[PDB]
């Protein structure tokens, strides 16, 4: 067989290595980034199992990298936090050689860089990670939302989701997110992220976790009942037709 | 076995069979012979005419080192020059030290040393070549032949190649008949007899021969190569004695 | 069977099986092609996405190197996105040193004596990549010496010079296409519709101005990426020619 | 044979590195060696085996001098005993006597031991050491010590023990005969009647080597004239010193 | 040398920073803020070496925000001056030293107090009720020894502070044009723009 | 059954004295074009006949400058060229600017020896797949060279590598007598090169946009004519 | 046969990384250690795995180990593999201490020794770490915290956690007597209360135990760490439920 | 399945065979070497075998010349043990600069006997296929004779054997031994010790010697020399009578 | 003290023509005041019809100009033997003469 090898490519032209890795982002949990045209707001759910552990300091999935950026991720939790770090560091380096702060591109291609130079060499394993990342440029107001890839290619997208059962949630965005015009209300837009996580959640809003993000350095994470007070205004619509 | 394919492993009887192999590729390269007469030494090589189109008098087998040695070999020919490079350097360095130039059993260890080392790592290839070679000194004259394992001593004259056995029998005589020290002039002449009389396992290939020597006397102390009258004569003091 | 597991392996046939699965790569990439005219060069590629909710230009298959030179890849887009970050970088730097532009094939050079980076072992040098490239380059620019020239880097190491090429999975029909087209006299308009016409034939999906990009490069203007409006004209422009003959 | 146990680098799917447990196989087939924990010192011994009595075995130890406070043991692959101790005597000074103006107390000499024991391990391209010591020492805070050390790099203290192929057994007898009161010269002896069973060749004064920690020897320095400066603590017992022993059962 | 002054009072601290820029001959301008801000709470001045100066604030300052996004928690006045008495001190012995001296006074929210550490380029640090750096010290801590107390007002203290410099005017060669001051509190860092317009 | 278990690395002996991973690099010198070279005693020449890849690709050359009195032609590989050609460009300049003295030919080959020497005895690496035809004109006169990838460096007085080479060889090695006197005239001494490579085509025939030819001697700096040019002997 | 589970550098069809799943089960052949939150304090519980009656025990240790001066950590799994990264842990610990002259937040430092052993999971040539943690201490940030880490390089904190062996049943035990605010003495009681049930031995004889505790109030405005003695072990363990 | 093939990997009874064949090596020598000790000079006996007419004896012996008091026999190829001879000739000289005394014949073996323990633990390079056996006259135990093998290992002889005949060469010599009662044999000097070892070697191979067979050399107060060809002859001489 | 330095006096010369250039320059070469040679040129064609002259310490000078020529035949290996553009030159010459900013060429050139 061929897919021993990350430095090896088979008859056909693949390098099966690092599309396994990609095997292993479905393995984690879901995560789902939605834009508006004022806002962003990224989604997840919580591996709410196996609980008689602490609360106070669990993660959100989450995670600021500056003041006007956050990233979300699925798949290998340890590699990912790595990623999260260095993209940290490098966001304030930025800003010492530039002074002007990161841009939400120049972000994701450092990290989706980081994460192509993990499957040059081998003697090295690529991160178990897929991640999306979501903010808003400097003194700019255009939302932006980009996804990567354990391969090392970024992307741009109107809503993407990553992790299990992605397909699913993935369908019902299309049928749902108007391209010609994307939800215009933050309140709308949470809406929509909320009720797509609803087919995977297994009830329960206990499950759920919202953040959003809007123009000048402003974001803001959701707490439990308001996540509910969604789940119950389209709880209500959904058998009233 | 899978005790042939590694350079560094050792067989259940503490055989190293890739560098025996590599003897294999030496005893198979053309025939080259080393004679030592009285106070210096001969060299002479059996170089291989494949077609027409060779300009003759060029592609020299046969290297002088510092300026006083002779040295030819046998087998991969690229594995030679290289060999020689290195005893090219060993050699200087050890001149810009001591200011003497180096002694022929010296620099046979150097190369030795070399060699022996090809035979300690598994990720390079023992050396596929045997060399020959000498010169004179301040004790007089000396004259060697190392090989692929980096084993090696002195010799009243030999030589390796395809044909070496008829070079060796036809070279013990020469030492019986003569107990003594051969001749200067003399060693020549039956050198590019010895080479022919060995050349009979190329025959339909005819060839070129090539001859060089080193002596105290008609060299005088340096190394210098036969061309000229004295290189025509000891081909027919041969062609003749060919008959 | 046994000799295409090392890129510094000869076959017993003196060939390298993993430099030419390398190759095998590039088939799997979108088609890219380019048109080589008197009056410019033309760069056209298939975008073909995964789904709607894409955002397009989030597929950069063709990037500007210099404002004389451009270009449209096809295969792996990682390894792309290095080869134009090296490209870019020769060309300023060669500008900085001479305060004139690259030569369009002086710049290929370069590009290639990159993917001639690969190997792992050490014996002697150092040059710090395990495997060939997965990818093609289609280079269309201009210079005052040999005006508009087009060329096909492979991750081999070489390259040609083409008056008209197709690389990526259409390659084959494209390319046959392509050679009974092509002839040194087409106006750049006409090359266009003709760049335009083989996608849509050897493509796929409906020629919509969402799966297909078209560039150009010029001496007057250099290297521009036909917007949206403009490329989907051209394709009912074209689409209609289609009704009569 | 698994397809695990040929690589440092490799858990087998339990979780077991493999190189490790035949490296500790060389151990437990060496030669018997025990160390007896006293209440007023502590002993150390291992026998000795002839090639053949052309050889003088009087020039090759097996009990050595770490410090003149602890002495250390073996049973295993002699070669790897010989330099893992010019290594142990060493990192001795650099890492303690030279900074702390003294020289270490057991446990950390037996942890500084255990650490070059560690470097044998992670990593492929090297082989662990093959052998496994008992290391007996004292330091004033910490009275009388009894350490052993394996290549696996792990190490434990005990009041006595035995490794070698004659341990199963001999590991046995100890533990009958042993109590929380037991003074040197009785230990001493403990050990012999144990060196006793775990013999096929004879019991003279040479193939027979031991010492102790005890007692501090006032004459071994070389030198007098500095009050706290008192004596080595190490002791090798001589030839003679022992088959009298050996007279009285 | 440039003007650092700064002040802890009831429950702030203040920090005062002559305003002008001066190249040999000229002055390019009378308009500078030497402070930069490390975190909500924590507000550090400076004043050294031309180039040093602010290549080393800037620095610090990323140190810090980077910790704080890092940790999520902010990082406190006395363990933030403790990481820049650490830089400092590594760069005293260094191939080339900034030649920076600095005043941190920070608002610790966990204990509810004011606090003002002043550090010189040496790596020498000291926490004090009010401080200056260079030549600025001798023409006012008389008088802050005269009249300071630790109950004071934030409004009291700024009506002290524009005592020194109206003593640093009168008796002073250089003319520092102005300062520019600010505030630190349990709300954040403010700037009194109304010393300088007025 | 029937395997062989000595040609995995150049680093490794066959039961008989081979290296067999060298040998399979030349076999990818003959899977390449043909070139010729031959000279007299006034000048050396090298014609070489382009490939392609479409009737739109351009011929991929194969002759390269080195210095005014130096040059050569290759088949095979292009890259392990470009690499070996380069060393040897640098080679030239160093003798030239520290000494002030141009290169001779004989030493260009045993640098180009010593160089293709190091891939047969390391691990890890591969042979150049590629050989070279090397001419020039120092103190001696005229000169012709011919590498191989196993660092075996020959000089003839003419030759050609390359698929079907065989046949131009063949005639070069007779025409011997003739050519090797074509004295003082250039123009007779190239005719005679592009005699001799036609007897090796078989698909086509020599075309102004496929031929090269290059020449250097005693009042002639190496220099390459390409297509339009070489007109006058099609 | 052929599987993926050579190396840590590779992904099976299914990206799985087995190397590190193979050491996360070498856990589960460690003795039983145990950790329990408390309203007041923080217990540290284990269960002496290796045996024999000559082994020395009431001086050295072998579960139990303070790191800083506030924080504590229960061990299981290789030993070697334990102190290479308690030892870095105590110097990291110190770091932050001398350059923020103040003691260092508990999760950063799981954090910090969490992502070394992540480490060793995405290099070749290197074995991750066949360990896993407990770590129970004390900070101004978050009042009392417990942790654990495994050899994966994840780690969570627990209001109550077993690792090692029958983790199974200890585990069980707890999520159901565990009373949420539950005093400290409470906390060394269901100790027991549950190591005892997941044993073999004929009987739990002290000498087979490590407790220690983190406990602190108005009174010492600081915290106070204690790693109990066999003798105060043999006691307490009376009290309770043993002859 | 090639336990055997790496200097590094135990066999499930820790035995590492490539250090094994290391051995057999040392054997295909086929010259056997037996040293004994006088009361003011050691003596080494070794057999010189020289097949070839060609080869000039004078370049063909196993025993040099370390240092002004020390000489050196080897059991092995004289490619491998003429490197070790060089590696030791050198560890001598800087051990002298670095000391301000002589090095001493126990000290140098296990200079050797360590280089050549790291040499196989580190696996840089594999192990040499010889057997050293060091003699000399120290100032503080006279009559010294010390031999190192492959696997890292010496020890002091009263007088040793090696070759292709370890326990005839031994055996004859341990009820020799075993008779004397003595550690050493006894004589003013050396020339008769000589005389005592071909004496009692020829008893165990069963075969004469001549001025050409064998090969000597002998250690006395600070003053190491190899017997010379002709005067090898003598004692041989004087032996052949007082039988 | 080693002084690295030595001033060889001379003086050149460049005029820039309608449509034409000229570069000239004494041949005398002097140390102190002693004559070295009365005819020593400074002002050398490096190809690609470009005259090209550095004046000042000697060998500063025959340094520059060598490394210059060796450097225009480079020019031509990378780019097919394209002609260098005298703009090309200058900005070249700058890298080359910045390029030891902190040892410094002592000499003034022109082209």
């Amino acid at each position: 067989g061929y897919d021993r090898a990350l430095s090896i490519f088979s008859p056909d032209g693949h390098i099966f290595q690092v599309e396994y890795a990609l095997e292993a982002v479905k393995r984690g949990t879901c995560a789902v980034g939605v834009k508006g045209k004022n806002c962003v707001v990224l989604g997840c759910e919580r591996r709410s199992t196996l609980k008689l552990q602490d609360t106070r300091i669990t993660p959100s999935k989450v995670s600021k990298i500056d003041s006007h950026v956050v990233l979300s991720f699925s798949g290998l939790n340890a590699d990912s936090r790595i990623l999260i770090e260095k993209a940290r560091v490098e966001a304030q380096s930025h800003r010492l050689t530039l002074e002007d702060p990161v841009t939400v591109e120049y972000l994701t291609r450092y990290v989706a860089g980081v994460q192509q130079r993990y499957t040059q060499s081998g003697g090295v394993r690529p991160f178990g990670v897929s991640t999306l990342i979501a903010g808003f440029d400097p003194r700019d107001d255009e939302p932006k939302l980009y996804q990567t890839e354990p391969s090392g290619i970024y992307s741009s997208w109107s809503a993407q989701t990553i992790g299990r059962n992605s397909k699913t949630v993935r369908e019902f965005l299309e049928k749902n997110y108007d391209r010609k015009e994307p939800p215009a209300t933050v309140e709308e837009c949470v809406k929509l992220t909320v009720r797509s996580l609803l087919e995977v959640v297994q009830t329960g809003a206990k499950n759920i976790e919202i953040t959003v993000v809007k123009p000048d350095s402003d974001i803001v994470a959701l707490s439990s009942e308001e996540i509910n007070q969604y789940v119950t205004q389209i709880e209500q619509e959904k058998q009233e037709q | 076995t899978g005790y042939d394919l590694s350079n560094s492993v050792f067989s259940p009887d503490g055989r190293n069979f890739q560098v025996e192999y590599a003897v294999k590729a030496v005893e198979n390269g053309t025939t080259s012979i080393g004679i030592k007469c009285n106070d210096g030494v001969v060299f002479a090589v059996e170089k291989l005419i494949t077609s027409k189109l060779l300009v003759p008098q060029k592609n020299v087998k046969i290297q002088v080192v510092d300026r006083h040695i002779g040295c030819v070999y046998s087998g991969l020919i690229p594995d030679g020059r290289h060999l020689v490079n290195r005893g090219r350097e060993e050699a200087a360095s050890f001149k810009k030290l001591y200011k003497t130039p180096i002694p022929i059993p010296a620099f046979a260890d150097r190369l030795g040393q070399y060699v022996q080392a090809h035979t300690l790592y598994n990720s390079v290839r023992p050396f596929g070549v045997s060399t020959i070679f000498g010169g004179v000194d301040k004790n007089g004259a000396h004259l060697y032949m190392l090989e692929p394992s980096g084993s090696y001593w002195g010799y009243k004259g030999a030589a390796t190649g395809k044909g070496r056995q008829s070079a060796k029998a036809e070279l013990e005589k020469l030492v019986d008949h003569h107990p003594e020290g051969l001749s200067a002039r003399e060693a020549v002449k039956q050198a590019a007899k010895i080479i022919y009389l060995a050349h009979e396992d190329n025959k339909e290939k005819d060839f070129e021969l090539e001859i060089s020597w080193c002596s105290l006397s008609e060299t005088n102390g340096l190394h210098k190569f036969v061309k000229g009258d004295l290189l025509q004569e000891a081909i027919d003091f041969a062609q003749k004695e060919i008959n | 069977s046994e000799y295409d597991r090392g890129v510094s392996t000869f076959s017993p046939e003196g060939r390298l099986f993993q430099v030419e699965y390398s190759l095998e790569a590039i088939k799997l990439g979108s088609t890219a092609i380019g048109i080589a005219t008197k009056e410019g060069v033309v760069l056209g590629v298939e975008k073909r996405a995964t789904s709607p909710l894409l955002e397009s230009d989030s597929i950069e298959k063709i990037v500007e190197i210099d404002r004389h030179i451009g270009c449209a890849m096809s295969g792996l887009t990682a390894d792309a996105r290095s080869m134009i970050e090296h490209a870019r970088t020769a060309a300023v730097t060669h500008n900085l040193y001479y305060d004139e532009d690259i030569n369009v094939e002086s710049l290929t050079q370069s590009v290639c004596d990159l993917a001639l980076r690969f190997g792992e072992g050490a014996s002697g040098e150092e040059r710090l990549m395990s495997r060939p490239f997965g990818v093609a380059l289609l280079i269309a620019g201009h210079d005052a010496d040999d005006g508009y020239q087009l060329f096909h880097a492979e991750p081999s190491g070489t390259f040609y010079r083409y008056n008209a090429k197709a690389i990526g999975s259409g390659s084959e029909g494209a390319q046959a296409e392509l050679l009974n087209e092509w002839h040194s006299s087409l106006t750049l308009k006409e090359a266009e519709l003709l760049v335009l016409k083989i996608l849509k034939q050897v493509m796929e999906e409906k020629l919509d101005e969402n799966n297909a990009q078209l560039s150009c490069i010029t001496k007057q203007d250099g290297f521009k990426i036909y917007d949206n409006e403009k490329t989907a004209e051209l394709i009912k422009e074209l689409k209609e020619k289609e009704a009569a003959e | 044979t698994d397809r695990y146990s040929f690589s440092l680098t490799t858990f087998s799917p339990s979780g077991k590195l493999g190189q490790i447990d035949y490296a500790l196989t060389a151990v437990k087939q060496g030669v018997t060696s025990l160390g007896i924990k006293a209440t007023n010192g502590v002993v150390i011994a291992t026998e000795k085996k002839s090639s053949s009595p052309l050889a003088m075995s009087e020039t090759l130890s097996k009990v050595s001098l770490l410090t003149p406070d602890i002495g250390a043991v073996y049973s295993g692959m002699g070669p790897d005993y010989r330099v893992l101790v010019d290594k142990s005597r060493k990192v001795a000074h650099t890492s303690y006597k030279r900074i702390y103006g003294e020289y270490p107390p057991t446990k950390l000499l037996v942890s500084e031991v255990a650490k070059i024991m560690q470097e044998a391990t992670q990593s492929g391209g090297v082989r662990p050491f093959g052998v496994s010591l008992l290391i007996a020492g004292h330091d004033e805070f910490n009275g009388f010590s009894l350490y052993q050390v394996d290549p696996s790099g792990s190490y434990f203290p005990w009041k006595a023990t035995a490794i070698g192929k004659g341990s199963v057994a001999a590991k046995t007898f100890l533990e009958k005969r042993w109590n929380d009161e037991l003074e040197l010269e009785d230990a001493i002896h403990i050990a012999l009647l144990t060196l006793k069973e775990s013999v096929e060749g004879e019991f003279n004064g040479d193939t027979i080597e031991l010492a102790i920690i005890g007692d501090e020897n006032p004459d071994l320095l070389g030198y007098t004239g500095i009050p706290t400066d008192k004596g080595p603590r190490f002791r090798k017992l001589t030839s003679q010193e022992i088959n009298d022993r050996l007279e009285a059962l | 040398m440039d003007i650092i002054l700064g002040i802890r009072v009831q429950d702030s601290v203040i920090l005062a920073s002559s305003k002008a820029v001066t190249r040999g001959i000229s002055v390019l301008k009378d308009s500078d803020d030497k402070t930069r801000q490390l975190s909500p709470h924590t507000l550090m001045s400076f004043a050294g070496e031309a180039g040093d100066t602010v290549q080393f604030a800037e620095y610090i300052q990323a140190n810090i925000q980077l910790y704080s996004i890092r940790e999520d928690y902010e990082l406190s006045p006395q363990a933030v001056s403790s990481f820049v008495r650490q830089e400092l001190a590594k760069s005293i012995r260094s191939r080339r030293p900034y030649q920076v001296n600095v005043l941190i006074g920070g608002y610790d929210k966990k204990k509810n107090k004011p606090e003002l550490y002043q550090i010189d380029y040496l790596g020498t640090k000291v926490e004090l009720p009010y401080g200056a750096h260079g030549y600025s010290g001798f023409y006012t801590f008389s008088l802050l020894d005269h009249h300071y107390r630790p109950d004071m007002t934030t409004e009291e203290g700024l009506d002290l502070l524009k005592l020194c410099v109206q003593e640093l005017e009168k008796r002073m060669p250089m003319d520092f044009k102005g300062v520019i001051v600010k505030i630190v509190d349990k709300d954040g860092i403010r700037q009194v723009d109304d010393f300088q317009a007025q | 059954m029937f395997r062989n278990n000595y040609d995995g690395d150049t680093v490794t002996f066959s039961p008989t004295g081979r290296l067999f991973q060298v040998e399979y690099a030349l076999e990818a010198i003959k899977q390449g074009s043909v070139t010729v070279g031959l000279r007299s005693n006034t000048h050396a020449v090298l014609v070489a006949l382009k490939r392609n890849a479409d009737e739109l690709s351009s011929y991929q050359k194969k002759i390269i400058k080195c210095d005014e009195h130096m040059g050569l032609s290759l088949a095979g590989l292009a890259p392990d060229a470009r690499v070996l050609s380069n060393y040897l460009r640098q080679q030239c300049n160093y003798s030239s600017l520290v000494f002030n003295r141009k290169l001779a030919v004989e030493r260009a080959g045993h640098l180009l020896c010593d160089k293709a020497q190091k891939n047969t005895q390391s691990y890890g690496g591969r042979p150049y797949g590629v050989g070279l035809l090397i001419i020039g004109y120092d103190k001696s006169g005229a000169h012709l060279l011919e590498f191989q990838p196993s660092g075996n460096v020959t000089e003839l007085y003419g030759t050609a590598i390359g698929a079907r080479s065989q046949g131009a060889k063949t005639y070069l090695e007779r025409t011997l007598d003739t050519f090797i006197k074509i004295d003082g005239n250039p123009d007779e001494l190239i005719k005679a090169g592009v005699e001799a490579i036609s007897q090796s085509l078989r698909d086509e025939s020599l075309t102004v946009d496929n031929l090269s030819i290059a020449i250097v001697g005693k009042d002639t700096p190496f220099t390459i004519y390409d297509g339009e040019a070489v007109a006058k002997y099609i | 046969s052929r599987r993926y589970d050579s190396r840590t550098t590779i992904f099976s069809p299914e990206g799985r990384l087995y190397q590190v799943e193979y050491a996360l089960e070498s856990i589960s052949h460690a003795g039983t250690a145990i950790g329990i939150m408390a309203s007041d304090g923080i217990v540290l519980a284990a269960e002496r795995k290796v045996t024999s009656t000559l082994l020395e025990q009431d001086t050295s240790t072998e579960k139990l180990y303070k790191l800083n001066d506030k924080i504590a950590v229960a061990v299981a799994g290789l030993t070697a593999d334990a102190e290479i990264l308690i030892n870095t842990a105590r110097i990291h610990a110190q770091n932050y201490l001398k350059t923020y002259n103040e003691d260092i937040p508990v999760e950063i430092l799981v954090r910090r020794l969490s992502d070394i052993k992540q480490g060793y999971t995405q290099h070749g040539g290197l074995r991750p770490f066949g360990v896993s943690f407990i770590y129970a201490g004390y900070d101004d940030r978050y009042g009392y915290q417990l942790y654990t880490s495994n050899p994966s390089g994840n780690y969570t904190g627990w209001k109550a956690i077993s690792v090692g062996a029958n983790t199974s049943a200890a585990q069980t035990l707890l999520q159901m007597d565990y009373k949420d605010d539950m005093k400290v003495d409470d906390a060394i009681e269901l100790a027991l209360k549950t190591l005892s049930k997941t044993t073999d031995s004929s009987a739990l004889t002290y000498d087979r135990l490590e407790f220690a505790t983190i406990r602190k109030g108005a009174n010492d405005g600081e915290v106070y760490q204690k790693i109990f003695k066999p003798q105060e072990i043999k006691d307490i363990l009376v009290k309770t439920g043993i002859t | 399945a090639g336990y055997d093939r790496h200097i590094t990997i135990f066999s499930p009874e820790g035995r590492l065979y490539q250090v094994e064949y290391a051995f057999k090596a040392t054997n295909q020598t086929n010259i056997n070497s037996l040293a004994v000790r006088g009361k003011d000079c050691t003596v080494v006996i070794s057999q010189k075998k020289v097949p070839d007419k060609l080869l000039d004896p004078t370049t063909v012996s196993y025993i040099f010349c370390i240092s002004r008091t020390i000489g050196m026999v080897v059991n092995g190829p004289i490619p491998d043990a003429r490197n070790a001879a060089l590696r030791a000739k050198a560890e001598a000289a800087e051990f002298r600069y670095k000391y301000g005394y002589d090095m001493p014949c126990d000290v140098l073996a296990k200079r050797m006997a360590n280089l050549s323990q790291i040499y196989t633990q580190r696996a840089y390079m594999r192990p040499l296929g010889v057997i050293l056996t060091f003699v000399s006259v120290d100032e503080e135990l006279g009559p010294s004779i010390y031999k190192t093998d492959p696997a890292g290992y010496y020890v002091g002889y009263k007088a040793t054997a090696t070759g292709p005949k370890q326990q005839e060469i031994t055996t004859n010599l341990e009820n020799h031994f075993k008779k004397s009662k003595i550690d050493h044999i006894n004589e003013e000097s050396w020339e008769k010790v000589v005389e005592f070892a071909i004496t009692h070697m020829i008893d165990a191979l069963g075969t004469e010697f001549s001025k050409n067979d064998l090969e000597v050399g002998v250690a006395t107060k600070d003053k190491f020399f190899t017997l010379s060809a002709e005067n090898i002859e003598e004692r041989l001489v004087a032996i052949a009578e007082q039988d | 003290q080693f002084n690295p330095y030595g001033d060889n006096g001379g003086t050149i010369l460049g005029i820039a023509g309608e449509d034409f250039a000229v570069l000239a320059g004494d041949t005398r070469n002097i140390t102190d005041y002693s004559i070295n040679s009365r005819y020593e040129p400074k002002v050398f064609d490096c190809g690609d019809n470009i005259v090209m002259s550095a004046n000042g310490f000697a060998a500063d000078g025959d340094a520059l100009v060598k490394r210059f020529k060796n450097s225009v035949k480079w020019y031509h290996f990378d780019h097919n033997d394209k002609k260098l553009s005298i703009n090309s030159a200058a900005r070249n010459i700058q890298h080359l003469l910045y390029g030891k900013r902190f040892f410094p060429y002592y000499v003034h050139t022109i082209i």
